[PDB]
């Protein structure tokens, strides 16, 4: 809660300035994000075979159609046809990956835990992701949602005092670190920053970060990815050459990583959402429901990605199945309507994420552009130097 | 000479222990992987 209670007219003009479909109402402290799970009917937690098999076999068919189309004209295709096939395959794999992320939290087919764990491992493998490290990081996210200095497995924002500290530690903005930060948080490569998250899994490939009674499970978790990049990745190259690798593997990879990064970045970032450190005003239900955003999709994309944008219906109910995530949302707006936040697909939203909302300041408790912030903390350096000439 | 071991007590336990240990190798360091499989979400 940052731009909390004031007339709804200015929050609506803010929502139109930012492309947001709504801005939340006031939320009082002392609540549990599991509370509002008592509202949903006792049939929203139901199990059925047809919906799940559709959710797994539809993006599969998308990917298969894209591959068949490509292998039909393997490398004689032009550039934008290649881009179309890459986007289609990456979207199908994002859907399959959401099925994976479902069976990782044990809420896909609880009837067969072994079969569902094997399915999650198999479907995470082609993206080079270990199932148990993913599960640990996602629970560690849920526990610290929107907490400062604590949720590093989400989109932890870069704050002001730390950037001034690095400014002094590098001796100006001309070092490698400052230039890297600028170039990564200013250009559309930010929309692919999830790649860096993939390099923060494999926690140094170090079992000293885990609980001993889990070692044999963590290593097997690092096995299915490695084995893949040890067996299949060669074969492809062997049978396709360098170009034949940049086509059938790397581009769908960048597509899936784009989808992942933008989903998360738009789900938990907004100027009307503050990032408090706990002790200095944090709360579970507040930073859960009030500091969140839900995005809108075309129903084709929603049946492809398998409800990949409904993150709150399963943050109030961690055991809510996947084919019921829209329906549950239907109930939630009926109850917490004024406090919800919503948004849609718009290149304007992404452009504001790229150019406007770049640095988080805790004084105004909101996001600011990076060049203005950098010139102004250079001005504060001028200030402290003026206090230092004598 | 001889130390008349059967009317002793430290000689009794040390003797039986050394004989038992020398009979056969009974060390098992490879049965502790069961200790690295106690938390599995499968
Ligand atoms: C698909 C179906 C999806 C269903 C599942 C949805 C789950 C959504 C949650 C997923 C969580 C993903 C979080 C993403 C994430 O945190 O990334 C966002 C993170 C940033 O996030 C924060 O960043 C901080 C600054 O580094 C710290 O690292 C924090 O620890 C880190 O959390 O991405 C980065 O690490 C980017 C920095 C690395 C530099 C980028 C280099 C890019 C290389 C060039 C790319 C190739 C050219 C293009
Ligand atoms: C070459 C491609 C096509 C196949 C797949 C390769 C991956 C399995 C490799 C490539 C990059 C590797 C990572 C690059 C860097 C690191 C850090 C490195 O650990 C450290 O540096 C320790 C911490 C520190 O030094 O501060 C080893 C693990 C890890 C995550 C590596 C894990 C294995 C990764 C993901």
């Amino acid at each position: 809660t940052s731009l909390d209670g004031l007339p709804e007219t200015q929050k609506y003009v803010y929502a139109d300035e930012w492309g947001f479909s709504r801005v939340g109402a006031d939320f009082p402290p002392g609540s549990h994000p599991s509370l509002f799970s008592q509202l949903l009917p006792q049939a929203l937690f139901a199990f059925d075979a047809r919906a799940a098999v559709a959710a797994v076999a539809v993006p599969l068919a998308a990917m298969a159609a894209g591959y068949g189309w490509l292998w039909y004209m393997h490398s004689i295709a032009p550039v934008w046809q290649q881009a179309l096939c890459a986007a289609l395959i990456g979207t199908g794999y994002a859907g399959l990956f959401k099925v994976a992320h479902e069976c990782a939290m044990m809420r896909f087919i609880p009837q067969m835990p072994g079969l569902q764990a094997a399915l999650g491992t198999l479907l995470m493998a082609p993206a080079l992701y270990s199932l148990p490290s993913w599960r640990l990081h996602h629970l560690h996210h849920l526990l610290h949602t929107n907490m400062l200095w604590q949720d590093v497995w989400g989109w932890h924002p870069l704050t002001k005092v730390e950037l001034a500290d690095e400014m002094v530690r590098s001796g100006g903005s001309g070092g490698a670190a400052m230039a890297a930060a600028r170039l990564v948080l200013t250009t559309p490569i930010k929309l692919f920053a999830s790649v860096g998250h993939w390099l923060r899994s494999w926690d140094g490939l170090d079992l000293r970060h885990f609980h001993p009674a889990s070692y044999v499970e963590v290593l097997s978790g690092w096995a299915a990815p490695l084995a893949f990049a040890g067996l299949v990745l060669p074969a492809v190259v062997s049978a396709g050459g360098l170009s034949g690798f940049v086509s059938c593997y790397l581009a769908p990879w960048l597509v899936f990583h784009f989808w992942l990064s933008v989903l998360s970045l738009t789900a938990h970032t907004a100027p009307h959402i503050p990032w408090r450190a706990e002790g200095d005003g944090w709360d579970a239900g507040r930073a859960a429901v009030a500091g969140t955003v839900t995005l809108r999709l075309p129903r084709p994309l929603e049946v492809l990605l398998n409800n990949a944008n409904y993150m709150l219906p399963q943050a109030v109910a961690p055991g809510l199945p996947m084919w019921s995530a829209p329906a549950a949302y239907a109930v939630l707006a009926a109850r917490l309507g004024p406090y919800l936040t919503e948004a849609s697909m718009s290149l304007k939203l992404l452009t504001n994420h790229v150019t406007r909302w770049q640095i988080y300041d805790e004084e105004a408790h909101t996001y600011r552009p990076m060049e203005e912030v950098v010139d102004e903390i250079e001005a504060d350096l001028q200030q402290l130097a003026a206090a230092a000439q004598q | 000479c001889l130390p008349n071991i059967h009317t002793s007590n430290i000689l009794n336990f040390t003797k039986n222990y050394e004989i038992f240990k020398s009979a056969k190798d009974t060390s098992n360091f490879g049965k502790k992987i069961i200790l690295n499989e106690m938390q599995n979400l499968t």
